[PDB]
Protein backbone atom coordinates (compact mmCIF):
# COMPACT_ATOMS: atom_id res chain seq x y z
CA UNK A 1 0.00 0.00 0.00
CA UNK A 2 0.70 3.73 0.20
CA UNK A 3 4.09 4.98 1.89
CA UNK A 4 5.82 8.24 2.93
CA UNK A 5 8.81 9.50 4.40
CA UNK A 6 9.41 13.14 5.51
CA UNK A 7 11.96 15.58 7.30
CA UNK A 8 11.43 18.29 8.69
CA UNK A 9 14.17 21.33 9.43
CA UNK A 10 13.97 24.27 11.39
CA UNK A 11 17.01 26.60 12.55
CA UNK A 12 16.16 29.52 14.89
CA UNK A 13 18.78 32.31 15.39
CA UNK A 14 18.97 33.62 19.12
CA UNK A 15 18.87 36.85 20.25
CA UNK A 16 22.34 37.68 21.84
CA UNK A 17 25.62 35.49 21.17
CA UNK A 18 25.35 32.06 19.49
CA UNK A 19 24.91 30.32 16.58
CA UNK A 20 21.16 29.57 15.54
CA UNK A 21 19.71 26.11 17.15
CA UNK A 22 19.29 24.04 14.58
CA UNK A 23 17.14 20.37 14.72
CA UNK A 24 16.29 18.10 11.79
CA UNK A 25 13.93 15.09 12.15
CA UNK A 26 13.11 12.55 9.58
CA UNK A 27 9.38 10.29 9.79
CA UNK A 28 8.92 7.56 7.76
CA UNK A 29 4.82 6.44 7.06
CA UNK A 30 4.66 8.79 10.76
CA UNK A 31 7.38 7.30 12.80
CA UNK A 32 10.15 9.53 14.14
CA UNK A 33 13.60 7.07 12.50
CA UNK A 34 15.99 9.92 12.37
CA UNK A 35 17.15 12.74 14.68
CA UNK A 36 19.83 15.89 14.59
CA UNK A 37 20.15 18.36 16.97
CA UNK A 38 22.96 20.98 16.87
CA UNK A 39 22.36 21.82 20.38
CA UNK A 40 22.84 18.39 21.55
CA UNK A 41 26.11 17.42 23.58
CA UNK A 42 27.20 15.36 20.92
CA UNK A 43 25.78 17.29 17.83
CA UNK A 44 24.81 13.91 14.97
CA UNK A 45 22.30 12.29 13.14
CA UNK A 46 21.69 9.21 15.56
CA UNK A 47 18.64 6.23 14.88
CA UNK A 48 15.32 6.57 16.90
CA UNK A 49 14.15 2.90 16.51
CA UNK A 50 15.98 -0.07 16.50
CA UNK A 51 15.55 -1.19 12.69
CA UNK A 52 17.67 1.97 12.13
CA UNK A 53 20.74 0.39 14.01
CA UNK A 54 21.55 -1.77 11.21
CA UNK A 55 23.42 1.27 8.70
CA UNK A 56 27.21 1.09 8.67
CA UNK A 57 28.77 3.60 10.56
CA UNK A 58 29.69 5.45 7.79
CA UNK A 59 26.15 5.69 6.59
CA UNK A 60 25.93 8.38 9.88
CA UNK A 61 29.03 10.20 9.91
CA UNK A 62 28.24 11.37 5.92
CA UNK A 63 25.05 11.82 6.74
CA UNK A 64 25.95 13.87 10.04
CA UNK A 65 28.26 15.73 7.59
CA UNK A 66 24.66 17.15 5.39
CA UNK A 67 23.74 18.34 8.79
CA UNK A 68 26.20 20.60 9.11
CA UNK A 69 25.83 21.54 5.79
CA UNK A 70 22.15 21.98 6.09
CA UNK A 71 23.02 24.21 9.03
CA UNK A 72 25.41 26.55 7.41
CA UNK A 73 23.07 26.90 4.82
CA UNK A 74 20.16 27.69 7.22
CA UNK A 75 22.84 30.18 9.25
CA UNK A 76 23.60 32.38 5.90
CA UNK A 77 19.61 32.29 4.52
CA UNK A 78 18.10 33.28 7.86
CA UNK A 79 20.37 36.78 6.97
CA UNK A 80 18.93 36.68 3.70
CA UNK A 81 15.61 36.97 4.86
CA UNK A 82 16.48 39.76 7.65
CA UNK A 83 17.31 41.77 4.51
CA UNK A 84 14.61 40.79 1.93
CA UNK A 85 11.88 42.05 5.08
CA UNK A 86 14.00 44.64 6.26
CA UNK A 87 14.30 43.26 10.34
CA UNK A 88 16.26 44.57 12.84
CA UNK A 89 19.24 43.46 13.83
CA UNK A 90 18.07 42.40 17.07
CA UNK A 91 15.33 39.37 17.17
CA UNK A 92 14.28 35.60 17.14
CA UNK A 93 13.76 34.38 13.97
CA UNK A 94 12.86 30.92 12.34
CA UNK A 95 13.61 29.37 8.72
CA UNK A 96 11.79 26.31 8.28
CA UNK A 97 11.79 23.43 5.77
CA UNK A 98 10.44 20.16 5.01
CA UNK A 99 10.94 17.91 2.26
CA UNK A 100 9.71 14.17 1.38
CA UNK A 101 7.82 11.55 -0.79
CA UNK A 102 4.80 10.04 -0.71
CA UNK A 103 5.23 7.08 -2.91
CA UNK A 104 1.98 4.82 -4.12
CA UNK A 105 0.88 0.85 -4.16
CA UNK A 106 2.45 0.62 -7.39
CA UNK A 107 6.01 1.65 -6.12
CA UNK A 108 6.09 5.10 -8.12
CA UNK A 109 6.26 8.81 -6.48
CA UNK A 110 2.81 10.13 -5.67
CA UNK A 111 3.43 13.49 -4.29
CA UNK A 112 6.80 15.52 -3.81
CA UNK A 113 7.14 18.25 -1.26
CA UNK A 114 9.97 20.78 -0.94
CA UNK A 115 8.65 23.73 0.60
CA UNK A 116 10.31 26.42 3.28
CA UNK A 117 8.46 28.79 5.66
CA UNK A 118 9.83 31.78 7.80
CA UNK A 119 8.25 32.98 10.79
CA UNK A 120 5.68 30.76 10.82
CA UNK A 121 4.64 31.88 7.30
CA UNK A 122 4.92 29.85 4.60
CA UNK A 123 7.76 31.65 2.09
CA UNK A 124 8.29 29.51 -1.07
CA UNK A 125 6.79 25.37 -1.80
CA UNK A 126 6.76 23.28 -4.72
CA UNK A 127 3.96 22.90 -6.00
CA UNK A 128 2.35 19.10 -6.82
CA UNK A 129 3.07 18.99 -10.28
CA UNK A 130 6.97 19.45 -9.56
CA UNK A 131 6.90 22.11 -12.16
CA UNK A 132 6.59 25.76 -10.55
CA UNK A 133 6.67 27.81 -7.26
CA UNK A 134 4.13 28.85 -5.00
CA UNK A 135 5.63 32.85 -3.72
CA UNK A 136 3.59 33.58 -0.73
CA UNK A 137 4.86 37.00 -0.82
CA UNK A 138 7.18 39.47 -2.54
CA UNK A 139 9.99 38.58 -0.48
CA UNK A 140 9.57 35.15 -1.50
CA UNK A 141 8.95 36.15 -5.34
CA UNK A 142 12.90 37.39 -5.30
CA UNK A 143 13.51 33.73 -4.26
CA UNK A 144 11.34 31.97 -6.74
CA UNK A 145 12.61 34.33 -10.09
CA UNK A 146 16.08 33.19 -9.09
CA UNK A 147 15.00 29.56 -9.10
CA UNK A 148 13.11 29.56 -12.10
CA UNK A 149 16.32 31.05 -13.59
CA UNK A 150 18.23 28.09 -12.09
CA UNK A 151 15.89 25.36 -13.12
CA UNK A 152 15.69 24.20 -9.40
CA UNK A 153 12.64 22.91 -9.54
CA UNK A 154 13.81 20.35 -11.76
CA UNK A 155 16.93 19.61 -9.24
CA UNK A 156 14.39 18.97 -6.05
CA UNK A 157 12.37 16.99 -8.70
CA UNK A 158 15.34 14.62 -9.37
CA UNK A 159 16.14 13.88 -6.03
CA UNK A 160 12.29 13.43 -4.95
CA UNK A 161 12.02 11.07 -8.27
CA UNK A 162 14.19 9.10 -7.08
CA UNK A 163 16.39 8.67 -4.02
CA UNK A 164 13.45 9.37 -2.17
CA UNK A 165 11.39 6.81 -3.07
CA UNK A 166 14.48 4.34 -3.55
CA UNK A 167 15.68 5.27 0.29
CA UNK A 168 12.26 4.72 1.24
CA UNK A 169 11.60 1.84 -0.57
CA UNK A 170 15.34 0.45 1.56
CA UNK A 171 14.17 1.35 4.98
CA UNK A 172 10.59 -0.04 5.06
CA UNK A 173 12.55 -3.45 4.02
CA UNK A 174 14.95 -3.33 7.35
CA UNK B 1 19.55 9.79 2.13
CA UNK B 2 18.75 13.24 2.28
CA UNK B 3 18.08 15.57 -0.76
CA UNK B 4 21.01 17.73 -1.99
CA UNK B 5 21.89 21.64 -0.95
CA UNK B 6 19.36 23.22 -1.59
CA UNK B 7 19.88 26.66 -3.54
CA UNK B 8 20.36 29.78 -1.63
CA UNK B 9 17.20 32.20 -1.15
Amino acid sequence: GPHSMRYYETATSRRGLGEPRYTSVGYVDDKEFVRFDSDAENPRYEPQVPWMEQEGPEYWERITQVAKGQEQWFRVNLRTLLGYYNQSAGGTHTLQRMYGCDVGSDGRLLRGYEQFAYDGCDYIALNEDLRTWTAADMAAQITRRKWEQAGAAEYYRAYLEGECVEWLHRYLKN
Amino acid sequence: QLSPFPFDL
